[PDB]
């Protein structure tokens, strides 16, 4: 399994055309704040192909 | 690094769409101490820049 492509799963919104964003901002999916620590609803925000 | 480029009153204008960066641009010389001086002039295209970045706030640096 060759996991070094990524894809970005969670974004506040759609990308505008051409644009590009390479930030790794933990997404925060609940309630519970992350403080760039990632857990349940705290995700990283790319994750790999398989 | 995705770019990197090496080559009075002056006036310039900054545009984002479509993540194209278009920097318009113009010079005059002026003599006057108080605030920009009343005229026209036209400010042609100069720069159009493929950065596709993200832009809310800028800073001069003097
Ligand atoms: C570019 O980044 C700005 C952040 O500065 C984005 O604007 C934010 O969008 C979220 C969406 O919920 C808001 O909560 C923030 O208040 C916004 N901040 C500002 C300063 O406007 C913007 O959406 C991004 N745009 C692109 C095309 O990436």
């Amino acid at each position: 399994g060759n996991y070094n492509y990524l894809y970005r799963l969670f974004r506040k919104s759609n990308l505008k055309p051409f644009e590009r964003d390479i930030s790794t901002e933990i997404y925060q999916a609940g309630s519970t704040p992350c403080n760039g620590v990632e857990g349940f609803n705290c995700y990283f925000p790319l994750q790999s192909y398989g | 690094c995705t770019f990197e480029y090496v080559s009075n009153l002056r006036e310039f204008v900054f545009k984002n769409i479509d993540g194209y960066f278009k920097i318009y641009s113009k010079h005059t010389p002026i003599n006057l101490v108080r605030d920009l001086p009343q005229g026209f002039s036209a400010l042609e295209p100069l720069v159009d820049l493929p950065i596709g970045i993200n832009i809310t706030r800028f800073q001069t640096l003097l």
